[PDB]
């Protein structure tokens, strides 16, 4: 019962036969803003079925020597479909999310992944290697887009914090022995009721192989990883021209 | 009955246990409002075709839908709506000089398998039970209508078939007969269900006679005597030879139709009547073809 | 629950641990003839346990290049045991059937079979190859006996009809990935209440490999197929001498 | 509102559904008496991380 | 449900995920002696949690040519911990037992073991080979200690009785295809309410491979067997000095 699952939202569907339940982040579901919390006067727009549906970004290959990857939200979807058009036409933004990560292998492969969500994941630099140079990461590293970015020092999470305590954040595991998917549901997390989708990133998604991949020669050596996500309870306000930058 | 094997026995139960039943359905089914679902243990999409049953997934399970009221009628797909349309089933030629029927009379064995358009329709089922309606259209080879008297006689099996234009069998004291002119509108009559069985069958897997089935008796395979309904005979009413050549066309329309046990429709060209034979060298696919599967 | 099954009729039993439910053809169970339907006056005989039991005909080998096979009913059982003796001693016959097909392999083999029942399965010829010769199939092809017969043109089912529409008939699949048996129950199908068992064949059984068998060298290369059947609600009438032809 | 997509819609629900709730806990939890167990089907030790 | 199990007694725990239920020998549970049965006047001691807990003796390797092994109870535990100290400080002894045997392999290995409990398992000799010499087995064979002893003639069970009738005793099987553990519970079996733990052995445990071990070259060739046991409802009486012999 807990192994098979189906997720239906909008005009898209996902079916899986090897699952480990669904994590609801911080024990809260996405919802709309109330009148007490709201501050702006103009009424927002709620396009519903055209923006709350599953999107797939890209496929990444798992090697025996991989470090890890990370993505930024909602920076991935600012160029994809009606959600992207609405996000770059309006000034204010709010929504939840549903994240589904897929990776499958055989019964003779082994490995393990940690999939976690960290709000306000600020990226630091190596400070020139000696701590003397006060540099800042380029725009490519801070907001990599829908292609993601690969970690350089996964032990410190590229920010000076240990990875062994990342389980305090909403997370799941993908153990090739047990399951082949991970599902996490995230509400809207911010200190403001609305915010800009082009200047602020709410959180980040981390996929780090804790236990390395292994297999015997003769089996399939290509083990892809695919990311699928869907906004939930999206709201927009502050209509103006369309700005991309 | 004393032993407790006869008392408990189920032998002799003649009632048919039916798993299913028929329900009224004058129009197509409606569509109701559905929303998103995020749950474990309910998988309408995942199926198992090895069972032998069709998929039970619906519109509402897979996508988000709206409420639609369907009023489209299903009355054009019934059997009487599908089969009660006349079609050509036979043709008789009566020439002045020729080799087929030069003497002024002809005999036609009642069959439907002579023309492909109606044969392919009727051979969708295995058993069929219906009434008939035959219409006879008569004219010359060029279509001209000329003054002439014709006679049609229906000869049930076992009755003596006429052998000439002046045969004694044309007294039609018992067999039904029709006298009609070529200036009249086409004649038409009604025909009942005459099979000794409970339904006509288009496919009969077996032999009609007992004994050894050799290779010189192979033309009897698949022949069902219950479908041989007789002979249709036609002549020009007179003693001397007629003045004009004639052609007769027969059209038949079913009514009060019942059918059983559907089967796959014909795929290849027809070769012989009452024979599923096909051309071995030229077997063609069911449909068209394309160069690649990854393109259109 | 739906995977394990047991079939008990007469003094024979069948046990399976990999099944896909039981198909009841046309939603009807076998039964005896009623007084309204019956036409003959003499009372029939119902030997019961001596004729309604499982019979196994033969074993056929599945190769990588197989076409398919077909059997004719009740022509297979006219020479086997008390059923055969009763069928060749009486004139009239009626009964249902229960068909069980078995084929097992390992978890590294792949393939698929289609098992279907087609009433009044008339066999045609290739008409000499040009459609000019009005030939008829020999008695060997029409009624092959208990040894079956191999199809020559499985695409047209040796009768001019497509195989892709054979699923309209009562059928199951034997997918080596999922199951290893198929069970079908057929009532008495005819336009007459009684019929001769030596001149008429009610239906035919088709086993056609749609997806070819495959395996790696080193595994077992012999994959047999076995057919087991049992009459249900048999009736005989019209006692006379014993005729075999 | 007439079409039966707006009436049934969940849009506009601003209340947060909470799976959990807070309970009073001024002191640490107690420990109760337990004895031996020999059974099949109950495995508190086996987990799925 | 019947496959997974947990056994908790004292401060020790055993978890298994491949089991075949628990056998309760002779349909009776261990219990304490009643006043009607008791004969001695001094009150016994019941240390409880310090003696009723799981003990593991040793690991024995299963080869393709193994014969079998046997252990003697309570002779194995007379030197282990508080149970041993109590047993060698007092004169009278009584208790039940719980026996758990573990042996695991892969899905490509095959074999079978018979685990049985035989009360009063007296050992005979080969009588010099001709039946002329009236010899007796040495003390090493009669009470081998916690290391066990290997059978020389497993067909006659080293005592002149057939092995094919050993199933009349409380027993289980360890089929490498099905399960990997066996659990048996034995009450106190004797014609006296109390007895000496240093002069009398209540029963013996037999592990005999009926079907030999097999595997293909390349798999793991070391297949160990481990024995775990725990006393139940132990009682001691007759305190004196500590004697070891
Ligand atoms: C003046 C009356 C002329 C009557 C014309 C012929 C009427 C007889 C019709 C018999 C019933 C028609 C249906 C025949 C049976 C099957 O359809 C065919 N044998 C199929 O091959």
């Amino acid at each position: 019962s807990d192994r098979v699952a189906q997720l239906t939202i909008g005009n898209s569907t996902i079916t899986t036969q090897e699952a480990a339940n669904i994590i609801v982040g911080y024990g809260e579901w996405p919802s709309y803003c109330s009148d007490s919390d709201a501050t702006a006067v103009d009424k927002p727009t709620r396009p519903d079925v055209s923006v709350n549906r599953f999107y797939t970004l890209d496929t990444k290959l798992w090697e025996k020597s991989s470090k890890g990857w990370y993505w930024k939200f909602p920076d991935v979807l600012t160029e994809t479909g009606v959600f992207g058009q609405n996000a770059q036409f309006h000034y204010l933004y709010r929504s939840g999310f549903c994240i589904h990560v897929q990776c499958n292998a055989s019964k003779f492969h082994q490995g393990a992944l940690l999939v976690a969500v960290l709000p306000e994941y600020v990226i630091g630099t190596v400070a020139g290697g000696t701590g003397t140079e006060d540099s800042h990461p380029p725009y490519k590293q801070t907001q990599p887009g829908a292609d993601g970015f690969e970690l350089q020092h996964p032990y410190v999470l590229d920010a000076g914090i240990p990875i062994s305590q990342l389980t305090v954040c909403p997370h799941q595991w993908i153990n090739l022995r047990t399951n082949n998917c991970a599902t996490i549901i995230v509400p809207y997390i911010n200190a403001l009721p609305f915010d800009s989708a082009l200047n602020h990133c709410n959180f980040g998604l981390l996929v780090v192989p804790i236990s390395p991949l292994d297999y015997d020669q003769g089996a399939t050596p290509v083990i892809p990883i695919t990311i699928t996500l869907a906004p939930m309870c999206s709201e927009f306000a502050g209509l103006r021209q369309a700005v991309t930058q | 009955d004393r032993v407790a094997d006869v008392i408990e026995s189920s032998i002799g139960d003649s009632v048919s246990r039916a798993l299913t039943h028929a329900l009224p359905a004058p129009t197509g089914q409606d569509t109701q409002v559905s929303s998103h679902r995020l749950d474990t243990g309910k998988v309408p999409a995942l199926q198992a075709a090895e069972i032998g049953a069709s998929s039970n997934a619906s519109d509402e399970s897979m996508i988000e839908t709206r409420c639609v009221l369907n009023s489209h009628s299903t009355a054009e797909t019934t059997l009487d709506s599908f089969f009660s349309r006349a079609g050509l089933v036979g043709e008789i030629d009566l020439p002045l000089k020729g080799t087929t029927n030069p003497n002024g009379y002809a005999n036609w064995d009642i069959d439907i398998t002579g023309y492909a358009q109606m044969r392919r329709k009727v051979e969708l089922f295995t058993y069929m039970r219906f009434d008939a309606e035959f219409t006879f259209v008569a004219c010359t080879p060029t279509g001209e209508v000329v003054p002439q008297l014709l006679q049609y006689m229906f000869v049930p099996p076992g009755a003596p078939k006429p052998d000439s234009r002046e045969s004694l069998a044309w007294q039609t004291a018992t067999n039904p007969s029709v006298f009609v002119k070529l200036s009249d509108p086409p004649a038409q009559v009604s025909v009942p269900f005459m099979s000794p069985a409970s339904a006509y069958q288009w496919f009969y897997d077996g032999y009609p006679t007992f004994g050894e089935h050799k290779q010189e008796k192979d033309l009897e395979y698949g022949a069902c005597p219950n479908n041989m309904m007789g002979t249709f005979s036609v002549r020009t009413v007179g003693t001397s030879k007629s003045k004009y050549p004639l052609v007769v066309r027969i059209y038949m329309r079913m009514k009060h139709v019942r059918a059983w046990i559907p089967r796959p429709m014909r795929n290849q060209n027809y070769l012989f009547k009452a024979n599923p034979n096909y051309a071995g060298n030229s077997i063609k696919p069911t449909g068209t073809s394309r160069t690649a599967i990854t393109t259109l």
